[PDB]
């Protein structure tokens, strides 16, 4: 089998920049019987199938931006992206498309960076719904921001939780590559009703301090 | 347009099977290869095969030899894969897709993609609570709203907002598995605090493989502080 290394692993690259990924086989993909070389390229942006960019190697699919340059012979190859976009946020594979079993390189990640992005915070009650069902969870939305490193904490009346709260983070936005997140905590409708004050307590670069979202039970 | 339409996503016991369809428009189906890629989170695509529908040509990557059938049928435009003996290791999403026009040239069309979930635990449902938008889920007159999709197995399930209307400021978060072993999320959306008394905003989700569909409308609330006046 023709093995196929993509490397690096990962880049991170501000938009406007030029980045250059490699991918190795294993063998030759130049075939000496019309001299072209069978490796293609594809982009999977985040949720969707992988898109074909590049075939023998330097030929751009049809609607590909002029931008996308794909170069190399044999076993060495490079896919070149000039004026990175925001939406070029992607895992690139390369393929041998030479000789069965066809084969794919692991993939080479490339992500945004870009100027600090404060999130904004937002806090929900439980809903009277939920409740009724007899639990009670409450959401804590840090939207928008840059970059990814960010510490939720829940406060129940001035009391640090632990172990009841689970959180769950987007991928890079397509247009303004920041980051969402979401913190919930839950709790039984009678150990929510014990308790006056839940808050979000919220750490990240964009913020001078720590900055906390709160509300009292029935408030809302 | 050429077009390539998959199958549903699906739950399988251990040992079982489960076969996953591919459906082709806009070409002749019998002139291109159907190609077969595995993605599993950590692992990037894998080859699994193709097969040249009405010659009954296959090409196996080694590793799936006992556990991939292709089949295709040239009447119907739809190709076929079963995979057999099924273990968490083929939990997956299952990619068709197409050879390219010009001939060893990518696959330029790609099937949306058919998650299977190899799981003893049963299907089930969610519920669907509204994050109501409120005072406290609004910021220089931008308001938070939302729906948590709580307790459903398996994986996935789908948000949209007012049908399709509302795409703009959605975030919809990746599931998490709860410790009860069924999964949660929320979709969430940033509008003008000043709609909400005039702009209705319903949630539509769906979770296929319990065949549950909700439009939940999200009401706004008002805030105020437990005082005597
Ligand atoms: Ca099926």
């Amino acid at each position: 089998d023709i093995v196929m290394t993509q490397s690096p692993s990962s880049l991170t690259v501000t938009a406007g920049e030029k980045v250059t990924m490699s991918c190795k086989s294993s063998q030759s993909l130049l075939s000496s019987g019309n001299q072209k070389n069978y490796l293609t390229w594809y982009q999977q942006i985040p949720g969707q199938p992988p898109k074909l960019l590049i075939y023998w190697a330097s030929t751009r699919e049809s609607g590909v931006p002029d931008r996308f340059t794909g170069s190399g012979s044999g076993t060495d190859f490079t896919l070149t992206i000039n004026s990175v976009q925001a939406e070029d946020l992607a895992v690139y594979y390369c393929q041998n498309d030479y000789t069965y079993p066809l084969t794919f390189g692991a993939g080479t990640k490339l992500e945004l960076k870009r100027t600090v992005a404060a999130p904004s915070v937002f806090i929900f009650p439980p809903s009277d719904e939920q409740l009724k069902s007899g639990t009670a969870s409450v959401v804590c939305l840090l939207n928008n921001f840059y970059p990814r490193e960010a510490k939720v904490q829940w406060k129940v009346d001035n009391a640090l939780q632990s172990g009841n709260s689970q959180e769950s983070v987007t991928e890079q936005d397509s247009k303004d590559s920041t980051y969402s997140l979401s913190s919930t905590l839950t709790l039984s409708k009678a150990d929510y009703e014990k308790h006056k004050v839940y808050a979000c307590e919220v750490t990240h670069q964009g913020l001078s301090s720590p900055v906390t979202k709160s509300f009292n039970r029935g408030e809302c | 347009q050429v077009h390539l339409q998959q199958s549903g996503a699906e739950l399988m016991k251990p040992g079982a099977s489960v076969k996953i369809s591919c459906k082709a428009s806009g070409y002749t189906f019998i002139t291109y290869w159907i190609e077969w890629v595995k993605q599993r989170p950590g692992h990037g695509l894998e080859w699994i095969g193709d097969i040249l529908p009405g010659s009954g040509s296959t090409n196996y990557n080694e590793n799936f030899k006992g556990k991939a059938t292709f089949t295709a049928d040239s009447s119907s435009n739809t190709a076929y894969m079963q995979l057999s003996s099924l273990t968490s290791e083929d939990s997956a999403v299952y990619y068709c897709a197409r050879s390219g026009y010009y001939g060893n040239s990518g696959f330029a069309y790609w099937g949306q993609g058919t998650l299977v979930t190899v799981s003893a635990a049963s299907t089930k449902g969610p519920s669907v609570f509204p994050l109501a938008p409120s005072s406290k889920s609004t910021s220089g007159g931008t308001a938070a709203l939302g729906c948590l999709v709580k307790d459903y197995f398996p994986e996935p399930v789908t948000v949209s907002w007012n049908s399709g209307a509302l795409t703009s400021g959605v975030h919809t978060f990746p599931a998490v598995l709860q410790s009860s072993g069924l999964y949660s999320l929320s979709s969430v959306v940033t509008v003008p605090s000043s709609s909400l008394g005039t702009q209705t905003y319903i949630c539509n989700v769906n979770h296929k493989p319990s065949n549950t569909k909700v439009d939940k409308k999200v009401e706004p609330k008002s805030c105020h502080h437990h005082h005597h006046h």
